[PDB]
RNA sequence: AUGAAUACAUAGUGUUGCAAGGCGAACGAGGGGAAGUGAAACAUCUCAGUACCCUUAGGAAAAGAAAUCAAUUGAGAUUCC
RNA sequence: UAUAAUGGGUCAGCGACUUAUAUUCAGUAGCGAGGUUAACCGUAUAGGGGAGCCGUAGAGAAAUCGAGUCUUAAUAGGGCG
RNA sequence: GAACCCACUGUCGUUGAAAAGCCAGGGGAUGACUUGUGGAUAGGGGUGAAAGGCUAAUCAAGCCUGGUGAUAGCUGGUUCUCCCCGAAAGCUAUUUAGGUAGCGCCUCGGACGAAUACCAUAGGGGGUAGAGCACUGUUUCGGCACCGAUGCAAACUCCGAAUACCUAUGAGUACUAUCCGGGAGACAGACUGCGGGUGCUAACGUCCGUAGUCAAGAG
RNA sequence: AUAGCACUCUGCAAACACGAAAGUGGACGUAUAGGGUGUGAUGCCUGCCCGGUGCUGGAAGGUUAAUUGAUGGGGUUAGCGUAAGCGAAGCUCUUGAUCGAAGCCCCAGUAAACGGCGGCCGUAACUAUAACGGUCCUAAGGUAGCGAAAUUCCUUGUCGGG
RNA sequence: GAUGCAGUGUACCCGCGGCUAGACGGAAAGACCCCGUGAACCUUUACUGCAGCUUGACACUGAACUUUGAUUGAGGUUCUAACUCUGUCCCGUGAUCCGGGACGAGGACCGUGUCUGGUGGGUAGUUUGACUGGGGCGGUCUCCUCCUAAAGAGUAACGGAGGAGUACGAAGGUGCGCUCAGCGUGGUCGGAAAUCACGCGUAGAGUAUAAAGGCAAAAGCGCGCUUAACUGCGAGACCCACAAGUCGAGCAGGUACGAAAGUAGGUCUUAGUGAUCCGGUGGUUCUGUAUGGAAGGGCCAUCGCUCAACGGAUAAAAGGUACUCUGGGGAUAACAGGCUGAUACCGCCCAAGAGUUCAUAUCGACGGCGGUGUUUGGCACCUCGAUGUCGGCUCAUCUCAUCCUGGGGCUGAAGCAGGUCCCAAGGGUAUGGCUGUUCGCCAUUUAAAGAGGUACGCGAGCUGGGUUUAGAACGUCGUGA
RNA sequence: GCUGGCGACCAUAGCAAGAGUGAACCACCUGAUCCCUUCCCGAACUCAGAAGUGAAACCUCUUAGCGCUGAUGGUAGUGUGGGAUUACCCAUGUGAGAGUAAGUCAUCGCCAGCU
RNA sequence: GGCUAUGUAGCUCAGUUGGUUAGAGCACCGCACUCAUAAUGCGGGGGUCACAAGUUCAAGUCUCGUCAUAGCCACCA
């Protein structure tokens, strides 16, 4: 007999809205286990590190700061 | 194991919350300030049996 | 009419007269009463008071004239659609 | 599946998606904000019979309201309309 | 040891002379013996010196008629003609695994038209192929745990494509997308190429992803 | 199956069996008889274990049924109350004090009742073995007799005869 | 596993007597094996009933004395009149039934009805999971993390590795504040390693717990005050068969910490879980079977499942069948065939060494490359509306990797013999003891007693000793079948 | 031309080494009365000030010493079509990582104060 | 769930509702007795009377709870 044979259900993480797309306030942009992306202007952060839009506009990805963090923001 | 308890409003409205507690480390009866919606004020809630 | 234990009687016994028994379709009334099956298994439940067994009427039978319903204080025996 | 997997020796005759009720959808006909009778009566497919059913209002567990209603302290928000 | 009652061995017979026999041998043969006639025991019952034996050529529950047209997610079968479209063998759940239900895929009616697709530009995230040793492990040879040369990795990464995927604009081409209803079937797949797990880099093996063909397609 | 053996039940309206009952067999019998169970002429014999299950005999402590119904808590309303509310009696819903048998738990006996009958390590003057000894657990650890057997995997065990 | 397909060889048309190698020949919808939420019968400390047996209460059921327990209970002794007699006598009556009468022996017992506890395979109805490279045994069944997974999501195997069925009133909120680990120097016990001081390069520390993704405004670590581990919601999205699950700005009320802008709807996140039914508890401006109440019900909050076979068939369930049976499957096992060749057998390459010296007369280590289709296996493609046998007998046919006989090369070949390799398939190639044996051991022969294929050739050609139905026994296993 | 504050950007920008500045600013500095502070300490935080210094620290300059950036060309991989099956070849499109040449001791915005 | 009964040295049984003012028997070690031994006799050590609280002038001894164990009974989401 084998001692293996277990796995967990999928979690369907990932980028939901890509750069250049138009969003409405409340739209989820990124599902992520940790902060692979950080929240920029007009973007909020949930309790499970989800990134969501807090205004209507156009999504933009960038890299900024002294730590080289990846940021996502919404331009109005 | 943690046991389930009720926290009952002292205002007499009968409103109550439910929670758990470790009886080994908290033998005394819980008392905590909480919001009572029947009177819309914060009052003291006291431990009672889950029943 | 006759006639014990047993004294009166009674039981018992005999004669005459009258009546009944049996058969046959379905329907009626009453006494008993399954399981296959369904529940996607199965025991509560269902099948179903069905199948079957038994007793016994009539042209029909059963029921029937409120110790019944109703809820503006009203209806007015039973049976069938 | 030529299969060395099944069935048929041959002919003639028979042999398997039905019937009743309810419901939903489509077509067609009558009438149309209305439509339609059932049991029953009836020298009887006619004509009577409007009890009842469907449509015309929704919300709420319900009392209740009603183009609104429920939730709520809320005329906010939101759900069914 | 004859009659009578049995049935140990062998050949024959096996669409037999016979649905249990013939023939040659065999056992008991005054006894717990054999046999006629007439009776008793009736089906979860009878009877059994006991084999689940026998109970009318029928016995781990006789036969007949009723319940009854029992139920069968199983097997078989399902009858004249022409025209149009045309699948699936997947996901999820199931005392579920050869059944079924919702979704995916087919068809028909209605609504609505450019909201759709192909391709070209433009915007976007990645951690695979490859590669590398900066982390985690592992490896060889030197020097004094470090230092220098040198390899390796599905569960290592300082790096990192091609494709694929999402969005916007646009030319041309195409009866395209979408919504509301009636009817389904199907939920046993197979081989081949490419990327893999498993196996022996075995199998016309087995399990996934992806494309073609068969299935349901002749030449 | 059997003659023989043993255990056990049965005092007669017997135990036991058939039957719904009436009744019938047992038996027109009476413990030298009748039923059930196992063993199986005869010879020699038949060891240990009552912890388990069963059976037999005790015991009156714990637990427990119906029945009984003490208390406590509610519903209703005459009345009292400005009102809030309080609220007898009578009906009524509920609660269950006390009493309460067998059985079970407990104690003995019983194996020709169903059943059971162990392990580890050492020791005598060469070598071997152990009359012998230490230790653990059981209710007890197989007596007589027999043994590659209708029982023995290894196995065609080894030796002897043919 | 082909009379019917391809290529090719052979073959004028038709009987009769024989024969059984094939027509996977005929016969019986396989009995072995698996499956169906099939059947029957049997067993039991499976579940649930019932008969039977048994206990007590009430009834049939009465009268007198007495003794004793905590007003009541219990016990004892007498009696007759209910009731019993499968005891005697008389009568109906020509009668061992029955009925009535008279005695005698018992007697409020026994016994029967209703209720009630116990016992109850005697009897009855049933249950006894699924996945599975056949089934059984073993393992597994829900959730989280990584890889497989092919740079969006998703993606299987009885594939490779680990965790969960919790914890915390602070380990939550807030304001303020602080940086780890290791190493080198010095310094009482005190050192490898305790605490103190100063420096060097450094996130290698920590984050309640497994892993991953994260963590300087630190999400890591302290202190003070505190309860936002609130109530009503909620634009908009993620995920998705359904049922469910996830994120969420913002509005209103009350609140905590801040001077304030503000932050707070539990904890860095992702596991720590269970639908419906049935009931319990706290509230409630709902309902209330004539009316007023009430009982009951509804609504809001909350409680009870290792229902772990984790979408949970019942409140409640184990086994045997060789005494067996039905519906099905070559969807799925045992035989033979097929694919494959791990294993098996045979051959070759290199060559340390052995051979007094001398790798190669004869052997040949450590390693490497193939062939065959005999063995043990892997797979499950054909056959379950049947391809029906281990050995012996009878009769065979083919291959050559040759046992004998024939022809050769080398030799550590003097001769006789032997060793090794090459060519060669024409013919030939034991009888018995033991055992069911094939095989094997043994005895005695022969020039030799070869190795294999042919459904492990051959049972519509024979047998039937073994295996594998129904009877019976022993050892062993089980309470038992 | 220097000094301070707040930003853009996040190594061609950093690290290391050497050098320089006190008029103003900054820094060290004096003290512990009052405000406030140490799980002890006026070290930090805080308050009251100017006797000193540019030592330390911060800033500015120089250096390719570590680090960082980095072509061209070639190689690996790869979509489509074709040919082969140890997994390569051809046509076409695309194209790393490493290494080589080489580069780098940053570049900008607002406000205020001095000379 | 309900009703009961227990838990005392190295090993065992008492002590059981107030002034418990925890002892008895075997294990040991030492001493004595003996020509040498026992048995026996003596001494010492070896628990802190299931735990946590309550009343009280008296608590292992009683009342409340929390453990472990045993006996009977009851369990239809």
């Amino acid at each position: 007999s084998t001692k293996n044979g277990r796995d967990s259900n999928p979690k369907m993480l990932g980028v939901k809205v890509y750069g250049g797309q138009t969003v409405t306030a409340g739209n989820i942009i990124v599902r992520q286990r940790g902060t692979e992306f950080h929240a920029g202007a007009n973007v909020g952060m949930g309790r499970d590190h989800t990134l969501f839009a807090t205004a209507d506009g156009v999504v933009k990805f960038e890299v900024k700061g002294q730590f080289g963090r990846r940021y996502v923001k919404v331009e109005t | 194991m943690r046991d389930k308890i009720r926290l009952v409003s002292s205002a007499g409205t009968g409103y109550f919350y439910t929670t758990t507690k470790n009886k080994r480390t908290m033998p005394e009866k819980m008392e905590i300030k909480k919001f009572d919606p029947k009177i819309r004020q914060h009052v003291i809630f006291k431990e009672a049996k889950i029943k």
